[PDB]
């Protein structure tokens, strides 16, 4: 069946920009080519159906065009509530089949993260275990690297790492650290550090405490 | 409104068979062709199969993948269109969406169900306050979370208290670690609050249980 390929997956434009972006078909799909939004949770809204129609409520700052194999959406003037992934579908020959999608992320001026470091609960280190959780919040760009040191060496094992996805309101994101270990393990060391690198410094910014401290 | 809100998601064994249901509201739903698609996480959005209008009598297409092992049917008393799956693989699970009208114009998609067509069991989460330390830290606007971790199937909320003058709530997305599901959930207050009055988040994951926890200290 027809692959729908978007290439680039990720862009970023500061808004005032004209986005466009690309779908290619493997097949001549003779313009039955359709132009979906997805918002980071479920929805999912058709902006423009066969190549070029504005589906009602669609804003003319999006335009569609485009012939045989290759098509474009353009967002003229990019507004802040048009970050999304942006998906093309072939619907010329079955089964239906959609583009991969391109995220369109809104270009801000660099925010510094403010870190926040916690020690395990009560509850949770009664119940045998003890997570350090480090938030380090609402920053731009999306790229930054945290490392826990326990009591002056960086820990590999135990760690996840998830972030937000671009703040609807203000285009930061924000991130969860959390290092898991033995209730047995915490108990036999003193500092915990929580090390974040990122573009706005030249050092890493850091937060700890020592339980020893408290 | 122009309703189409799915519902028989949750988690299935492999093997196992669910059967979606979609309803709708404000439309003649015996007009659209009314469509099954799905997201696996990850990937890209795959097309199910449609049932068409009366017109055209309520014909359905499938796609190669799924033609005899799920099967839509249509309820036009109750208005009520429904995707039955069969025979679930891991492979099956996804976000599945009811969508009004797939050709153009009139288009309308719900919000999703989630499958999870897995052989775990369902875990409830273990709900964990996180508060500053005491002496350590501090400023103008104290930042409370709360972990919530070792539950499955997917999808708990966090509810915190809704009164905008901080509460810049924040949901770090559910990771999977030693197979099962962790996330957390911010709250940044101003301080004139927290010590004083009370900050609790509740956890709520549907596959039973609802914890309320409060951030004391």
């Amino acid at each position: 069946d027809i692959q729908m390929t978007q290439t680039t997956s990720s862009l970023s434009a500061s808004l005032g920009d004209r986005v466009t972006i690309s779908c290619r078909a493997s097949q001549d799909i003779y313009n039955y080519l359709n132009w979906y939004q997805q918002k980071p949770d479920g929805t999912v809204k058709l902006l423009i159906y066969y190549t070029s129609r504005l589906h009602s409520g669609v804003p003319s700052r999006f335009s569609g065009s485009g012939s045989g194999t290759d098509y474009s959406l353009t967002i003229s003037n990019l507004n802040q509530e048009d970050m999304a992934t942006y998906i093309c579908q072939q619907g010329n020959t079955l089964p239906f089949t959609f583009g991969s999608g391109t995220k369109l992320e809104i270009k801000r001026a660099d925010a510094a993260p403010t870190v926040s470091i916690f020690p395990p609960s009560s509850e949770q280190l009664t119940s045998g275990g003890a997570s350090v959780v480090c938030f380090l919040n609402n920053f731009y760009p999306k790229d930054i690297n945290v490392k826990w040191k326990i009591d002056g060496s960086e820990r590999q094992n135990g760690v996840l790492n998830s972030w937000t996805d671009q703040d609807s309101k203000d285009s930061t994101y924000s991130m969860s650290s959390t290092l898991t270990l033995t209730k047995d393990e915490y108990e036999r060391h003193n500092s915990y550090t929580c090390e974040a690198t990122h573009k706005t410094s030249t050092s890493p910014i850091v937060k700890s405490f020592n339980r020893n401290e408290c | 409104e122009v309703k189409l809100v799915e519902s028989g998601g949750g988690l299935v064994q492999p093997g196992g068979s669910l059967r979606l249901s979609c309803a709708t509201s404000g439309f003649t739903f015996t007009d659209y062709y009314m469509s099954w698609v799905r997201q696996p996480p990850g990937k890209a959005l795959e097309w199910l199969g449609f049932i068409r209008n009366k017109a055209d009598g309520y014909t359905t297409e499938y796609s190669a993948s799924v033609k005899g092992r799920f099967t839509i049917s249509r309820d036009n008393s109750q208005s009520i269109l429904y995707l039955q799956m069969n025979t679930l693989r891991a492979e099956d699970s996804a976000t599945y969406y009811c969508t009004r009208d797939p050709y153009g114009p009139a288009a309308y998609w719900g919000q999703g169900t989630l499958v999870t067509v897995s052989a775990a069991k369902t875990t409830p989460p273990s709900v964990y306050p996180l508060a500053p330390g005491c002496g350590d830290t501090t400023g103008s606007s104290v930042t409370l979370g709360c972990l919530v971790k070792g539950y499955f199937p997917e999808s708990v909320t966090v509810t915190w208290n809704s009164g905008s003058l901080s509460s810049s709530v924040h949901t770090f997305p559910a990771l999977l670690q030693s197979g099962l599901y962790t996330m957390s959930s911010s709250v940044t207050v101003p301080s004139s609050t927290w010590p004083s009055q009370t900050v609790t988040c509740s956890v709520a994951h549907p596959a039973s249980s609802t914890t309320v926890d409060k951030k004391l200290e």
